[PDB]
RNA sequence: GCAGUCAAGCGUUCAUAGCGACAUUGCUUUUUGAUUCUUCGAUGUCGGCUCUUCCUAUCAUACCGAAGCAGAAUUCGGUAAGCGUUGGAUUGUUCACCCACUAAUAGGGAACGUGAGCUGGGUUUAGACCGUCGUGAGACAGGUUAGUUUUACCCUACUGAU
């Protein structure tokens, strides 16, 4: 029972997790620093 | 309401401040911006004190206080005790505790009526807590995190915990403390809510990265 | 407030200049050679770029 | 020093250099930390760098939770056994060199710290002070 | 300005002099000199060391 | 290896903001090649440790100028060599590669600095093993292993003392 704390609306689990899946998909990136060609 | 600020460049306010329903504490570190964020929404019935206990700026974690008492560790000196006593109302009694867990603000999550506390505190210290602050104590944990005053922010109107807290844990704790809780975060995912922010009955202060989704919960849980 | 007359006045000193091609020395717009010895008094000048 | 460090720390006797293995004091599942390098270090021929209390280092894990080890990560010391001096003249020393895992900005990885912690690190890193029960 | 007491010998410790020791259980120990500091590391008991306050107070 | 002039043309249309043809003049001895001029009745021959100084063709630092230089961040450029320019894995290694910090981890010289200064891992004696060649003794600039490193009390220099 938390809030997505970026958008707000997504009440997620307390298994140990962060802002909403859509929010981490669209805003957060962890593949930077590479050319794709 | 909830203000947002930074002590120097830190978004952690509960580390450098200790806010109650009758007094407040701050660290002497400049930033009149940081001091105005308290002076603004307050009256002269709440006196602010610029202090540094044990030669430290980490006062909100090294202290734990209420609206009628203040607990400080054995490492602070008579000079600081006296600057506090000559600058704080006489309605509170200050006591220099003499126990191991020097970080009182991490091991005590206190308000006017109830006090979550760390398990391994001495039985002669918990009784002093009850004596001074005038409070009943409970000693379990938050959700395995035994640092209650750091992983749980709390008032008499509302309470907040970190996002690992089970729903059974929330129900149990809300029943014991007799105030509704809710398990969110602050300053963009910072699970350390008892330190990343600080709250009163009619006031909260967080960091500039405390976004509006977090401020909404903070203004929903604590106003009531 | 911009005061475009004062903008044109300001351009006389920081924008209405030329630059030598070799030494990169700023020079007057009405120049015929560079006035520094080490370059060579070269008659190969260029104007300063204001736009873009 | 300002890799998320709040203020400026006074000098502390350089206790534990590279090659050192200090205990870990958090609940991150790591049981020791092998220092390899230091931040803010100075460069002099044949002087291997060193780390003092409060300092941030680069570390490797040599025991615990194999999803942690075989990679470099930042760490922060919280105890050392080399006797340093506070400006009130007193000398003091712990009995074990010990540190903590963290991210480069100063945020910890675990949730609590077993054992005591130095004032000279708690005043400098607030997140450390939040996760600490005992400060000296 | 405050004055401390050694944990081993019970000697007054003025500012500037002696080491200090923080054990793993956080119990803090002050040592006026290397003598008491090392007699602590050798696990000696002050109640058996003749020149200490604990000895002299138990012996009355 | 470095520099200068011509610069087809690439560089959102906008020959040098920048990169790059054809060539062309030409520099240093800090590179190979060539010579055989000095040493064949002793110039002790690799690298590393140490230590000092000098050069600038500036990696950073300081001050300036120009940029498809808003800011931020970068690039180029000018004086400028005052100060600094690392810890480590593998390798004998110079060279190289990689990890990490760092303001930076620039290039070079002094008999390819430096063995009566060290070391001796390597090369470069004799022992011995393998592979290939050879009928054979034996060869290999191929691999591997073991293998004595000398003297200063003189003159000068230098450091300090009368
Ligand atoms: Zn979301
Ligand atoms: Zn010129």
């Amino acid at each position: 029972t938390l809030l997505c704390c970026n958008c707000g609306t997504p009440i997620d689990g307390s298994t140990g997790l962060v802002m909403c899946y859509d929010c981490i998909k669209l805003t957060v990136d962890i593949t930077q620093g590479i050319p794709r060609e | 309401m909830a203000t947002r600020t930074q002590f120097e460049n830190s978004n952690e306010i509960g580390v450098f401040s200790k806010l109650t329903n009758t007094y407040c504490l701050v660290a002497v570190g400049g930033s009149e911006n940081f001091y105005s964020a308290f002076e603004a929404e307050l009256g002269d019935a709440i006196p602010i004190v610029h202090t540094t206990i044990a030669g430290t700026r980490i006062i909100g974690r090294m202290t734990a206080g209420n609206r009628r008492g203040l607990l400080v560790p054995t490492q602070t000196t008579d000079q600081e005790l006296q600057h506090l006593r000559n600058s704080l109302p006489d309605s509170v009694k200050i006591q220099r505790v003499e126990e191991r867990l020097s970080a009182l603000g991490n091991v005590i999550c206190c308000n006017d009526y109830v006090a979550l506390v760390h398990p391994d505190i001495d039985r002669e210290t918990e009784e002093l807590i009850s004596d001074v602050l005038g409070v009943e104590v409970f000693r379990q944990t938050i959700s395995g995190n035994i640092l209650v005053g750091s992983y749980c922010s709390l008032s008499n109107q509302g309470g907040l915990v970190h996002p690992q807290t089970s729903v059974q844990d929330q129900e149990e704790l809300s029943s014991l403390l007799q105030v509704p809780l809710v398990a969110g975060t602050v300053n963009r995912g910072s699970s350390v809510v008892g330190a990343g922010m600080v709250v009163n009955d009619y006031l909260a202060v967080t960091g500039l990265d405390t976004t509006a989704p977090e401020l909404s919960v903070i203004e929903s849980i604590f106003r009531l | 407030i911009i005061e475009p007359s004062l903008k044109a006045l300001a351009s006389k000193y920081n924008c209405d200049k030329s630059v030598c091609r070799k030494c990169y020395a700023r020079l007057p717009p009405r120049a015929t050679n560079c006035r520094k010895r080490k370059c060579g008094h070269t008659n190969q000048l260029r104007p300063k770029k204001k736009l873009k | 020093s300002g890799n998320g460090a709040q203020g400026t720390k006074f000098r502390i006797s350089l206790g534990l250099p590279v090659g050192a293995i200090m205990n870990c004091a958090d609940n991150s599942g790591a049981r020791n930390l092998y220092i390899i390098a230091v931040k803010g270090s100075g460069s002099r021929l044949n002087r291997l760098p060193a780390a003092s209390l409060g300092d941030m280092v680069m570390a490797t894990v040599k025991k615990g939770k194999p999803e942690l080890r075989k990679k470099v990560m930042p760490a922060i010391v919280v105890r050392q056994a080399k006797s340093w001096r506070r400006r009130d003249g007193v000398f003091l020393y712990f009995e074990d060199n010990a540190g903590v895992i963290a991210n480069p900005k100063g945020e910890m990885k675990g949730s609590a710290i077993t054992g005591p912690v130095g004032k000279e690190c708690a005043d400098l890193w607030p997140r450390v002070a939040s996760n600490s029960g005992v400060v000296v | 300005m405050k004055v401390e007491i050694d944990s081993f010998s019970g000697a007054k410790i003025y500012p500037g002099r002696g080491t200090l020791f923080v054990r793993g259980d956080s119990k803090i120990f002050r040592f006026q000199n290397s003598k008491s500091a090392s007699l602590f590391k050798q696990r000696k008991n002050p109640r058996r060391i003749a020149w200490t306050v604990l000895f002299r107070k138990h012996h009355k």
